[PDB]
């Protein structure tokens, strides 16, 4: 019942960088479509995402895909805080490590023209080629998050 | 109501329901080089049309550089 604490719900959109709220809930929070928001889950787990409206989503719920839920260590049904993320800067450089060539196939199409927000310690899944591939963000500059821009250097192990 | 962020400014901006790109640039008291907006994100280079035309609506966020 605190307007900014929302119940974790399933995503329709499988975009890793997006969470969705009902337009009445966004109105109540003075949040704008496309704004960067800061989310908080377990234990100091945090995530930065772009907020979209969804007129099928219940005012009290937040649509967030598996990738974001795992970064927040939450499960469907858990409760989350959303607040605006005041200023995330464009990235100069990020360092990512694949888990078990990656730039051309996966990372570059993933980031190109998307302006995705990213946080140190994120694990993220990229589709392309034969299999999907998960990467971890080891570090970002500025730390601990930034917007991946076209001129952001990508260092991949 | 549009929220507007980048080029050292962060401000909600209110304007005509029918309003036009020019009037938007004028309300922003800053040299604006680019605008980015919507989902998937589209890009505009400002180096004319009714905001309505491109898809911009009320309660939406514009990022400028």
């Amino acid at each position: 019942n605190r307007p900014n604490r929302l119940i974790v719900d399933e995503a329709i959109n499988e975009d890793n960088s997006v969470v969705s709220l009902s337009q009445p809930k966004m109105d109540e929070l003075q949040l704008f479509r496309g704004d960067t928001v800061l989310l908080k889950g377990k234990k100091r787990r945090e995530a930065v995402c772009i907020v979209l409206s969804d007129d099928t989503c219940s005012d009290e719920k937040i649509r967030m895909n598996r990738v974001v839920r795992n970064n927040l260590r939450v499960r469907l049904g858990d409760v989350i805080s959303i607040q605006p993320c005041p200023d995330v800067k464009y990235g100069k450089r990020i360092h990512v490590l694949p888990i078990d060539n990656l730039f051309e196939v996966y990372l570059k199409p993933y980031f190109l023209e998307a302006y995705r927000p990213i946080r140190k310690g994120d694990i993220f899944l990229v589709r392309g080629g034969m299999r999907a591939v998960e990467f971890k963000v080891v570090e970002t500059d500025p730390s601990p998050y930034c917007i991946v821009a076209p001129d952001t250097v990508i260092h991949c192990e | 109501k549009l929220k507007v962020t980048g080029a050292g400014i962060n401000q909600v901006v209110t304007l005509k329901q029918d309003a036009t790109l020019n009037d938007l640039i004028e309300h922003i008291n800053v040299d604006v080089k680019t605008m980015r907006f919507g989902y998937p994100p589209q890009r505009i280079n400002l180096q004319q049309t009714q905001l309505d035309e491109l898809g911009i609506n009320s309660g939406e966020k514009i990022t400028i550089e």
